[PDB]
Formats: structure tokens, C-alpha cells, sequence
RNA sequence: GUUAUCAUGAGGUAGAGCGACUGAUUGGAUGUCCAGAUAAACUCCGAAUGCAUGAUA
RNA sequence: GAGUGUAAUGGCACAAGGGUGCUUGACUGGGAGACAAACAAGUCGCACAGGUAGGAAACUAGAGCAUAGUGAUCCGGUGG
RNA sequence: AGGUGGUUAUAACGUUGGGGAUCCACCUCUUCCCAUCCGAACAGAGAAGUUAAGCCCAACGGUGCCGAUGGUACUGCGUAGUGGGAGAGUAGGACGCCGCCG
């Protein structure tokens, strides 16, 4: 509930002013922050799948699950049964507290960030180091917004404090 | 000089047995089919091999419906 | 590796098959005993 | 030689050519063509000989179209082989055609040259043919 | 939300820049006047050059 | 631009009636469009000889005897597979209410510069146009005095009159 | 995928075996965010035989009992028993269960 | 029992078609598009005959 | 345009495709009536009595999406 | 502005506008019935808020869908006649039509 007040009390009263909606339901609202990482190396050494679960739980605070394969590709020794991914889907306040742990301490501990979305307004971040966080083989981060285009998504994105670029 | 062919199995005598308009006694076999080429409607049951048979005596009716799906039913009185 | 099975306990018997390398424990299923006219447990012999 | 890059089946039953052609009886590409008056199987060797002949004429100015493709496999048993025991050795592909089907289309040359060039090509073919001019053609602009 | 599975120790704590209490798992050995749970960190987003 | 056509009434229909009609060197024909049913009538091979076998296009002024008089354009010609003779025609009635798609000849009217060498090539011989019947040109002139090197004029890059170029835009109408 | 395509999918699965005749009429329920409704339907005829609702009549589960009872009285007068209860794409739980329980507890074999 | 007429029914052949699938395929502009075209084991389509049942002659 | 252990074909969205909770109906006594048919054989299916499983209930369950996975009689073995 | 049926999309899909009396909805929170890694779904508890979206109404031939008449292919009988008659395409049609309850 750190950026929650900053969004409803403060950030919302400015988005309607600029884009000029006739209501308050047209303004973008990120609804979840999905985190994921690929463990193709575990196809031959699967002891590093449990360790990923333990690490992917200390960061967000909520338990994660393995992701099972879905294809039959020999070039990755892949048959449709192996656990090769770990995902966590933060939502509501759980992503709100997590977001503040990242904009202030994660980007600061980097050794800023690209500006390119999928086109529907969902910025996704792949950081190649897991020790960028406090609790800690990178991991994907995706903020699924309620926006329509990149224009609406960007305004929600920069208001939070994402370092972005230019 | 030889053929690698020459094989075949016995035909199963499949198809419609009681046509629309005719009268059926309960238990009569109406359609032998692979899969539900025809579907069971009112008063018609389906067997293990998708055989359509009459649950009640009456008049056989075929009826096409959405997506050209065919149904078989018995009209009683 | 799929053999005949005979579940038991006139006497009540049921004949069925099972894979002896997949199901390695003796079969134990509840079936209807005609002599007693109620369900009892039948175990493999 | 014109033949499919690959086929689903190696052998094919010899069919039956029945009536006049209902498709490909009209010129679409050129202004001049030759059309069959008989039903027959046309071989790839026959087509290559006729195409080289028509292309040899008209020097190097003009375009020729082949409007039939041989996709039908045929076989032959050979000498000393009795009836029975299955199908024979493969013998290439043929294209079955019916009366009215256009074979060779030509464009880019005046009327007289086109008439003569397709006469040389029709003399390599097993069927008698007929010269056709498109009905929108202009004799006073070539 | 499911009882059990969720790991404990997720309690509020205020990070130091070198103060804002945030619910986080990492419980560094410290205290501070409640909001006792404290963790000391290097330059935060308020002191990173490019971020400011 | 105009053609005079007339035709006799047609009553019987079917395999027997049509075969007897062509035995007299006649052609079965129909006319339909907009309001009203179609009209079945008979024309002659001599009468339509210069309407169809020609590089020109015309607005047929059709006078069907026993029914009335109308205006029409050629829509569909049916040819025999082997003899290439006309066996059926249908004429679309044209009015001044809504446009109609038709294809008019396009003429490459001198060539650009010295030209790349005897090229001056007309590729697209006809272009689909939709407009009122009294706005369709007899021809589609083009002036060609630019880019004597490798160049092409597309269908989209041309504006003639109150026409509408439906002839598959982004295509090529001339080159070299 | 939109709170309705799934409900229509579940609706048709229930309707694959549950219908209504002059005897054993179908009991159908519709749950809105604020209200709750019920209807007795004769599929062969296509017309509704009786109805009840809470639009003109405790928490929401406490009000489904009255709807589940008011549908009994309406069917009691018209001479209806042994109705068949269809879910209408609704899980058998909460308000819907209380409506079914009240109907069973009255005069209907729902 | 047969044949005819009427009523009712289920078809996937001939033909046709191919941006309706699979396979094959021609020329152009350039995977996108404009034309052209093929099949026993292709089908978005689809007869004439034949077949089954009832009634009358 | 996937899948349905296994060839091909037909079928499948309320899925017959994919998950879980509980279970043994892969029941005892049965075969109105049909398909198919030289015979021998083969196929689909009751009504109800007894006792169960799942379900709030209605209801469904006498093995499996269907169609291959087979061998008469004689002569012996085992359990009643 | 809702619920539930019949009619094989001429019914569908889509596009552009309008709608908040009351309804439908989104909406707010998870102590309880119940649920998944997550109250996202499912379930419970409310009316603080909105017509923005679903939803309904108007207009649109845009994608799909329906589709003549004529001619042709094919074909039964018969040795050119006598009967049946497509598919494709073209004119066009079509932005549903009907019941019950509140
Ligand atoms: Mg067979
Ligand atoms: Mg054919
Ligand atoms: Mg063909
Ligand atoms: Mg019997
Ligand atoms: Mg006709
Ligand atoms: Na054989
Ligand atoms: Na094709
Ligand atoms: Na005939
Ligand atoms: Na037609």
C-alpha cells in the first residue's frame, strides 16, 4: 500500500486531466505483474528447479509454481513433461508492495531501461541478474495494464517511477 | 515381379435400416454407422457402436438442424 | 505381461486381467457376493 | 521434363476422357493459340519438341505459354512379361486433354508470324489442332 | 491466500538509503523506533545518479 | 460508342427450344437489371457480329420487339468449346441512377525520351471502371514523357475524370 | 472468457438432460448482483407457469429463502410438485442452494 | 408377387469446383496480391437413374 | 488447421480432447425386439428383482470414441 | 436496457453514434460458505461510485450468409428423338422473424 495511495489519491487525478476522459474507468490501471524465468538447463540437471522455487519465493513473498513443457523438441532435449520454468503472478496489494521494492532498490542496484511495448500497452522487462533485488539466471517481468495503446500505457508507467529512458 | 498388395477385410453392411416414414417396433435397429453420422433424437437410443435403435414404437422421422446436423426420432401417439 | 486374475472370498469368484509388471500388488476390490447378497472384498489368489 | 516435383501416389488408374473441355477453352494470356480437336494423352517429350519449335521461330521477341501440365503417371510392362503379377515399370507422365482445350498461347508477334510459329508446333503433336484469335483483337494495330 | 503454502516472515520494514516502511520478507537483524524491522542499503533511487 | 440492336420475342425454354433457335443461326439472349424482371428474346449472328468481334466497346441501344426499348451493355458471352461460336448472351440494363463497373481500353498515347530500346510496352490492356454510363470514355489516353529509364506507371497513380479505378490498385499499367 | 461464454457453455451442458413437461416443470433461477429470480417453465409449451423474485420483496443468502418459498406457494396453488431443478450455469452453492432448499422444504420435490 | 402413379426418406456417383481442405500446378506484379488451372485413394457443392416404406390401379 | 495409446476411415465443442474429488457397474439373475446371415459362428439392445458408486437432485454406470489384437471338436488340469 | 424458448446465419460478425429514472453491469472488501501461485476465475459480504466496457436502440452492404431467370454440363428411355436437369458465375436479398413471464 505504498504506491496505492500515490496512484488513487494522486496519480489518477492527473491522467483524466490530460487524456480527457469523460469518466474514471477509461484511465489505464496495471492489473498484475507476472514474473517468469526459463530453466532449459534443467532438462539435464533438474536439481536446480527446486532451488529456483526457493529463490523465486523470497523476492515476491508469495509461493511460485513450476511450469511444465509443452513441445517435443530434441534440440533442447525437450519432451512434453519436463519442468523448465517458474512463474509467480502478483496481484492487488501484493504487486503494489513488490513494485516499491523494485523502483527504489532494484534499478538502483543495476550494473536505465528500454522503451518498447508489445503494442497493446504491456511493458515487459528482462533483467539478466537476479541479485538486483534484496532477498537474493534472470527473470522476466510483465506489467499487464488496462490501457489501450502505448500512449496510455506510458503515462501510467512513468507515473509510478519506472526509470525508462529519454 | 510381385505385388505387395492383395489384402482386404469384410464389409460391415452399414447404413440406414428404417427410413423416414416407416413404422418401427421398440428395439428395432434404425442406423448402423461409424460415429454419429446421425444423432439420436426423441425416443431413440444409441448403442456401444453408435447403433441407433428405437426406445418406443411409432413413426421414424429424420430432421436436419443447425450446422446441417441430422437427428433421428420416433413419433408416438 | 497381462495375465488372468481370480478374485475370491459355494464361493464367489471374479475373473479379470491385469498387468503383472505394472500392478505388482495383489488386487483387492469390493464386489457383490451372490451367496451373501451383499458387497464384500475380493482379493487376488 | 515437365513432371510433378513429388506425388502422393506412385501409380494411377487409367481414367476416361468424356466430353468437350469446359475449362481452359478461352485465351487469357496471349492473343493467338492452338486448341485440340481430339482427346488424347500428351507426353512431356511431345510438349518439349513443340515448344522448342515455336520458340525457335519469332527469333527472341515474344512469350510462349504452356497451358497443360503432365501430372498423370503411366507404366509399361515390357518384352517377355506375361499378363498379371501387378503393374509395370514407370514410364514418365502424360497430360490428358479433351477437344476444345488450348495448348500453346503466344503473344508479342504480328498475326502472320504467330500463325506460322504455332503451325510448326502443332506438327509435333499427336492431335489435330485449330488456330484461334482472341475476339477483341485489332487487325489494324500490331 | 491459501492457508499454509505462503511463506511467513513477510512483515513490514523500512529501508535506509544512506525511511519508508514496506512489507518485505528480508528481515535484517536490527530495530528502530513500532516499525522495528529495519534493513540498511546503499544508495537508493533517491541517490542513484541517472535515476535522479 | 453506340450500337443498334433489335431482337424477336422468345417464348419456349429448354434444351429443345434453344437447339431449334440456333438451327436458324439465331442466339438466345436475356436482359436484366434494377427494377423489373428479365426479358427473353432472340438476336441473330449477323446482327451482333460487329458488336462482339471488335476491338471497340459500345453502349448497346437495344430495341426488343414486342416488349419495348432499353439501354444495355454487354455482360456475358457464352461460346461453344470447339466451334468458338456464340451460343448465349446476357445484356445488363444501364440507367442513370447508380454506377456500373466496366473495362475500357487503355492506350499508351510519344514515348518517353529515347526509351530503353523498343520497349514502350502496354501491359494492362483493360482497366475496370465504375461510373455513370454517360461518363465512361471510349479510351484511356496516357502521356508518357518522363523516366525513360526503368520505370512503371501504376493503376493507383492516375486520375482521369469522374471515374473510379477499381482495376486492382497497386498494380502496373505500363513499364519501360 | 468473458463471464458469459463460460456460463452459456455450462448452461447447455445442464440442458442436455434437464427439461420440463406439463408434469415435473423445470425450475430455473437467475442470479444478478443484487437480486434473485425463479421461474417454472414448460418447454414443450414454451410458456412460464409461475414465477417469484425479490425485486419487490438480511444478507443475500438470507433473502434467497423467501424467493425459494414464494415460488412454492405459487406452484402450490397451480398444482405443481416434483419439479426438476436446473443450475442455469450456476454452481450449486450459496444463494442458489438456499433457494433450492426452501423449494424442497415446501411443497415441491425440487 | 410384379409393374405403374402418388406420398415419404437416406445418399455422394456423373458433372462441377479449388482464397472450402489435402496433394499437385502456370504466368505476372512482387510472405501480399491479379489472373490460369488439376485428382481412384481431394470435396464448400451435386444430379439423372437406382433403393426402402405405405396407399391405389 | 491439435488431440483422441496403436493403420485407415467415420466421428467428437453440451466435446468422445485436458484436469482433479470420490469410487469399482471391468455388478448377481437377464434378453421384449432387431441387424447380419449356407451352416457353424458374429453384432446392438430389454423389462424388472437383489445389492452398490458418484450426485443437492434429476439422473448415469452390465468396461474403454467405434471398427483388428484370433482358433471348433476330441483329450487332459484346477475351483465349486 | 431483464429471464427463458422456437426457427439450419436472410438470424452471424463487424463499424459508427446514443443510453442511466429503475434494471443489467462494471464496481468495493475478503471475517464466513467455497476456491487458485493470485478473491484473476468461482464463492460470500455491500451500495460508496461510474455508462468508460459488456448489454440494448438507431443507421451502415463493410466480412461472412442466402440467391434467381436464362444458357450450359451431365443423364433415364431410345437410336435423333423423347423426359429429368446441375455446379460455377451474374442480377439481386438481407443489419432477423416469432412466443411466454417480470
Ligand atoms: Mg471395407
Ligand atoms: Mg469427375
Ligand atoms: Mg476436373
Ligand atoms: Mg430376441
Ligand atoms: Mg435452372
Ligand atoms: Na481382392
Ligand atoms: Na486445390
Ligand atoms: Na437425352
Ligand atoms: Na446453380
Amino acid at each position: 500500500a505504498n504506491l496505492k495511495k500515490d496512484y488513487q489519491e494522486r496519480i489518477v487525478p492527473a491522467l483524466m486531466k490530460q487524456f480527457g476522459y469523460t469518466s474514471v474507468m477509461q484511465v489505464p490501471v496495471l492489473k498484475k505483474i507476472v514474473i517468469n524465468q526459463g530453466l532449459g538447463m534443467a532438462t539435464g540437471d533438474k536439481k536446480i528447479i527446486d532451488v529456483a522455487v526457493s529463490e523465486l519465493t523470497a523476492i515476491t513473498g508469495q509461493k511460485a509454481v513450476p511450469t511444465v513443457s509443452k513441445k517435443d523438441i530434441s534440440n533442447f532435449k525437450l519432451r512434453k513433461k519436463m519442468p523448465i520454468g517458474v512463474m509467480v503472478t502478483l496481484r492487488r496489494e501484493q504487486m503494489y508492495e513488490f513494485l516499491e521494492r523494485l523502483v527504489r532498490i532494484a534499478l538502483p542496484r543495476i550494473r536505465g531501461i528500454e522503451s518498447k511495448l508489445d503494442g497493446r500497452g504491456n511493458y515487459t522487462l528482462g533483467i539478466n541478474e537476479q541479485i538486483i533485488f534484496p532477498e537474493i539466471l534472470g527473470m522476466n517481468i510483465t506489467f499487464v495494464t488496462s490501457a489501450q495503446s502505448d500512449e496510455e500505457g506510458y503515462a501510467l508507467l512513468k507515473e509510478f517511477g519506472l526509470p525508462f529512458k529519454n | 515381379g510381385s505385388s505387395k498388395n492383395g489384402r482386404e477385410s469384410e464389409s460391415k453392411r452399414l447404413g440406414v435400416k428404417v427410413y423416414g416414414g416407416e413404422m418401427a417396433k421398440a428395439g428395432n435397429i434404425l442406423v448402423r454407422q461409424r460415429g454419429t453420422v446421425h444423432h439420436p433424437g426423441e425416443n431413440v437410443g444409441i448403442g456401444k457402436d453408435h447403433t441407433l435403435y428405437a426406445l418406443k414404437s411409432g413413426v421414424v422421422v429424420f430432421t436436419r438442424k443447425k450446422n446441417d446436423r441430422s437427428y433421428v426420432s420416433i413419433k408416438t401417439e | 505381461l497381462e495375465c488372468t486374475e481370480h478374485k475370491e472370498s459355494g464361493i464367489s469368484r471374479y475373473i479379470t486381467t491385469k498387468n503383472r509388471k505394472n500392478t505388482t500388488q495383489r488386487l483387492e476390490l469390493k464386489k457383490y457376493n451372490p451367496i451373501l447378497r451383499r458387497m464384500t472384498l475380493h482379493k487376488e489368489i | 521434363m515437365l513432371q510433378p516435383k513429388k506425388t502422393k501416389f506412385r501409380r494411377q488408374q487409367k481414367g476416361r476422357m468424356k466430353g468437350f473441355a469446359q475449362r481452359g477453352n478461352q485465351l487469357s494470356f496471349g492473343s493467338f493459340g492452338i486448341k485440340s480437336l481430339q482427346s488424347k494423352w500428351i507426353t512431356g517429350r511431345q510438349i518439349e519438341a513443340a515448344r522448342i519449335a515455336v520458340t525457335r521461330y519469332m527469333q527472341r521477341q515474344g512469350q510462349v505459354w504452356v497451358r497443360i501440365f503432365p501430372d498423370k503417371p503411366i507404366t509399361k510392362k515390357g518384352e517377355g512379361v506375361r499378363m498379371g503379377k501387378g503393374k509395370g515399370a514407370p514410364e514418365g507422365f502424360v497430360a490428358p486433354i479433351t477437344p476444345g482445350r488450348i495448348i500453346f498461347e503466344v503473344e508479342g508477334v504480328p498475326y502472320e508470324i504467330a500463325k506460322e510459329a504455332l503451325r510448326l508446333a502443332a506438327q509435333k503433336l499427336p492431335v489435330t489442332t485449330k488456330f484461334v484469335v482472341r475476339h477483341d483483337y485489332d487487325i489494324q494495330n500490331q | 491466500m491459501k492457508k499454509g503454502i505462503h511463506p511467513e516472515n513477510y512483515r513490514p520494514v523500512v529501508f535506509k538509503d544512506m525511511i519508508f516502511i514496506t512489507r518485505s520478507t528480508m528481515e535484517a537483524k536490527e530495530t528502530i523506533e513500532v516499525t522495528y524491522p529495519l534493513i540498511k542499503v546503499e544508495i537508493s533511487n533517491t541517490s542513484h545518479p541517472f535515476f535522479t | 460508342k453506340t450500337f443498334q440492336l433489335t431482337g424477336t420475342p422468345r417464348a419456349e425454354f429448354g434444351k429443345k427450344a434453344a437447339k431449334a433457335i440456333r438451327k436458324e443461326d439465331q442466339i438466345p439472349a436475356v436482359l436484366y437489371g434494377g427494377k423489373g424482371e428479365g426479358v427473353n428474346f432472340i438476336v441473330s449472328q449477323d446482327a451482333v457480329r460487329n458488336l462482339i468481334y471488335s476491338p471497340e466497346i459500345f453502349l448497346v441501344e437495344l430495341t426488343v420487339e414486342g416488349s419495348g426499348s432499353y439501354k444495355a451493355i454487354l455482360k456475358e458471352i457464352q461460346f461453344h468449346p470447339v466451334t468458338d461460336r456464340i451460343i448465349h448472351i446476357d445484356f445488363l440494363q444501364v440507367t442513370d441512377e447508380k454506377p456500373v463497373v466496366m473495362e475500357v481500353p487503355v492506350v499508351l498515347t510519344h514515348a518517353e525520351g529515347v526509351k530503353a530500346g523498343g520497349k514502350l510496352s502496354l501491359e494492362m490492356r483493360k482497366l475496370k471502371v465504375k461510373a455513370l454510363y454517360s461518363e465512361i470514355p471510349e479510351k484511356l489516353d496516357i502521356d508518357v514523357s518522363d523516366l525513360q529509364l526503368g520505370k512503371t506507371i501504376q493503376v493507383g497513380e492516375l486520375h482521369f475524370e469522374g471515374l473510379t479505378l477499381m482495376n486492382a490498385k497497386n498494380a502496373v499499367v505500363c513499364a519501360v | 472468457v468473458t463471464k458469459e461464454q463460460r456460463r452459456q457453455k455450462i448452461k447447455a451442458r445442464v440442458r442436455g438432460k434437464i427439461s420440463g413437461t406439463q408434469e415435473k416443470p423445470r425450475l430455473t433461477v437467475f442470479r444478478s448482483n443484487k437480486q434473485i429470480y425463479a421461474q417454472l417453465i414448460d418447454d414443450i409449451a414454451g410458456r412460464t407457469l409461475a414465477s417469484a423474485s425479490s425485486l419487490k420483496l438480511g444478507s443475500k443468502k438470507e433473502i434467497a429463502a423467501k424467493v425459494g418459498d414464494e415460488i412454492a406457494k405459487a406452484a402450490t396453488e397451480a398444482g405443481i410438485s416434483t419439479v426438476v431443478f436446473d443450475r442455469n450455469g450456476y454452481l450449486f452453492h450459496g444463494r442458489i442452494k438456499e433457494l433450492a432448499d426452501a423449494a424442497r422444504k415446501g411443497g415441491l420435490k425440487f
